[PDB]
């Protein structure tokens, strides 16, 4: 499940001020777990 | 005042800064401590990518706030 799989990255994103759970999970799925790669999409 | 800068690998950098310090200045401090060139640095706070010409006070960054550093 992506919510368990990305628990750490989701916490990082929340700490950074990105709180949209479905948007974050989708971005992390498309970047293969990379916060670095997800960030352009989230901004 | 002190602020913190956290990397994605979990390294926390402590910086000495002033409220009227620019983001450009903060990236330079980061370079001095950690060796990261400023052009590679993306600083994130409260869902925003911080812009070089703005100050810490412009973003209401105060004592012991934590910024996140993401490399380009």
């Amino acid at each position: 499940s992506p919510e368990e799989r990305y628990e750490h990255q989701l916490r990082q994103l929340n700490d950074m001020g990105f709180f949209d759970f479905d948007r974050n999970v989708a971005a992390l799925r498309r970047s293969g777990g990379s916060v670095q790669g997800a960030l352009d999409s989230l901004l | 005042m002190q602020i913190f800068v956290k990397t994605l690998t979990g390294k926390t950098i402590t910086l000495e800064v002033e409220p009227s310090d620019t983001i450009e200045n903060v990236k330079a401090k980061i370079q001095d401590k950690e060796g990261i060139p400023p052009d590679q640095q993306r600083l994130i706070f409260a869902g925003k990518q911080l812009e070089d010409g703005r100050t810490l006070s412009d973003y209401n960054i105060q004592k012991e706030s934590t910024l996140h550093l993401v490399l380009r």
